[PDB]
């Protein structure tokens, strides 16, 4: 990590519960840059007690835009069925004037308590027919009483939710520096805020905007495949919009039991008959019933932490090579020491810090730097005065060591220099005069 | 890789799932233009991306959990470089054979 | 403790969970949150 800078040696909350280690407790927050992204950062602390020293890494792994949700929904599918109750006049003493009040929720007519495979279907009296034809005994009209149901034969759902809007987030993980690792969904452009282990971080830089139109996310909980819905939405249902049947419950996805998820009222579409009534749906597909798409600074928040309270060597070794590349180059050190601890910055160097954690016996590492020439002086890792010293040549946009061409051209490249000056002195004083 | 975004990395799958879920990434900011494609068979990928460096070992699979590769890359391509060309020992005995026979 | 230190409602962000909440915070800091100087 060449991006890293230490923590603030001020804020101190230490108490001695152990001798050998020392109990320590700080809070507050940090600002740090964020990179280029395709490494991972880091972070030292310090302590007013001298040997021990800790630190904590940020990894990041990818751009990318994806938005907030607002809100979840869920979408059965509906199917059109009905049945209707055929009721002769004087027959459960039929009202010959039809009351406008009814007992929707009931049916005392069929039934007055049931489960029904229904999201609260709509009744109405009809006229049906009257007579002996009509096997009613009398020429008044028929009774018949009639009810909806909204149901799914086979569950398939969504879950959807809005933005309308789009941010560019990144990918984020965490080491504690107990040794435990976390990751989860950044969204570094509107400050989120994540609360686990003991701090928390947020957003970086908004150095990039876009417009795009307002859309959303749709996938099968089956997972046939991710897609793209105008997806106008509300907490109610607009006639026409991509989600007329609103829920909030994948419990009562496939049945509908609860009255959270929601509808509109004769979004399935009767036809009267003489003896009985037929029902089709005015409802509208999952697809293309709008749709015109398929499939195409980082800082954080310091809580009150946990961070608690050797023979070493040079252990250095050989050297890779590149410079102005925003990568790097990779130096291998193989160290063995006597306690699981840490490295610490080198003067020398010019470049960036050293971010080295290791334990108690002949390991190696390998740290990303670039350089012209190859110094590095002033390396304070394990508390001793030791330092190291390594000549070599770092790579660069550099000429060509194997063909040597430049060298033959730019050697011919001299070329009639002195012959200009000579034949244009010539005519340079009479053009004048 | 580096400047220009395509290479060349040859990936085989023993897969038969219906759909491969989604891979990762590779390093040096690289965000491809496909990390999925039919896996039910036994299909080559071509993969391109924008490295240009020399270990060339990463993490990208879908399952496969940070397999290692390996690579070796010469230094020679076309130079547009910034800084000085090259300094040398010309000065003791090559520096005289600097002004030549024109 | 008093009431007379007053806030707004929901500057602490909340994320649901399973088994609890996690909250997280959209308040900002005393610095540079519409800063455009410090001292002259």
């Amino acid at each position: 990590c060449d991006e890293m800078v230490h923590a603030d040696s001020k804020l101190v909350s230490c108490r001695q519960g152990s001798g050998n280690m020392k109990e320590c407790v700080t809070t507050g927050r940090a600002l740090l840059p964020a990179v280029n992204p395709g490494q991972e950062a880091c972070l030292h602390f310090t302590a007013p007690g001298s040997p021990d020293s800790k630190c904590l890494k940020i990894k990041v792994k990818r751009i990318n835009l994806k938005c907030k949700k607002s809100s979840s929904y869920f979408v059965p599918d509906a199917r059109s069925r009905c049945t209707s109750v055929r009721r002769c006049r004087w027959a459960g003493d039929c009202q010959s004037g039809c009351p406008p009040h009814f007992t929707s929720n009931s049916f005392s007519d069929d039934w007055a308590g049931k489960m029904d495979r229904a999201g609260l279907g709509f009744s109405g009296c009809s006229d049906g027919c009257g007579g002996a034809a009509c096997g009613c005994f009398n020429a008044a009209p028929s009774c018949i009483f009639w009810r909806k149901w909204v149901e799914n034969p086979h569950g398939i759902i969504w879950k959807v939710s809005p933005c309308a809007a789009w941010v560019p987030s990144a990918v984020i993980e965490l080491t504690m520096p107990s040794g435990e690792v976390r990751t989860f969904h950044p969204m570094s452009g509107i400050p989120t805020q994540v609360f686990k282990g003991v701090s928390v971080t947020y957003l970086g830089s908004d150095m990039e905007v876009s417009g795009l139109t307002d859309l959303c996310e749709i996938e099968e909980l089956k997972s046939k495949k991710l897609a793209l819905a105008p997806c106008n939405q509300a907490g109610m249902g607009v006639v026409g919009k991509v989600g007329e049947i609103q829920c909030s419950s994948e419990e009562s996805a496939r049945t509908i039991k609860k009255d959270g998820c929601i509808w509109n009222a004769d979004l399935v579409g009767i036809e009267l008959r003489v003896d009985d009534a037929v029902c089709y749906s005015k409802i509208t597909s999952v697809e293309a019933v709008a749709n015109y798409s398929a499939i195409p600074d980082i800082t954080a928040i310091r809580g009150s932490f946990s961070v608690n309270y050797a023979t070493c060597t040079g252990e250095v070794t050989n050297v890779s090579g590149c410079y102005s590349c925003m990568t790097g180059a990779k130096v291998s050190i193989k160290l063995h020491s006597s306690k699981n601890s840490t490295a610490h910055v080198r003067c020398k160097g010019d470049e960036t810090a050293f971010s080295v954690l290791e334990g108690v016996h002949s390991y190696t590492v390998s740290l990303s730097f670039d350089h012209a020439v190859v110094d590095e002086q002033c390396q304070l890792n394990c508390g001793g005065h030791e330092s190291q010293v390594t000549l070599k040549g770092n790579l660069i946009f550099l000429d060509v060591p194997k063909f040597v061409d430049g060298s033959y051209m730019q050697t011919y490249h001299s070329t009639v220099p002195t012959g200009a000056n000579i034949p244009s002195p010539t005519d340079w004083l009479n053009a004048l005069f | 890789g580096g400047v220009r975004l395509i290479t060349l990395t040859s990936e085989l799958k023993s897969a038969t799932v219906c759909a491969s879920h989604f891979c990762s990434s590779a390093t040096s900011g690289k965000k491809s233009t496909e990390i999925h494609f039919h896996s039910g068979s036994l299909v080559g990928k071509a993969a391109i991306h924008v490295k240009g460096a020399l270990v060339d070992g990463t993490e990208f699979t879908f399952e496969g959990s940070c397999m290692f590769p390996d690579g070796c890359n010469a230094v020679d391509c076309t130079f547009c470089r910034e800084f000085l060309k090259n300094p040398q020992c010309y000065p003791a005995k090559k520096w005289l054979f600097i002004i030549i026979v024109i």
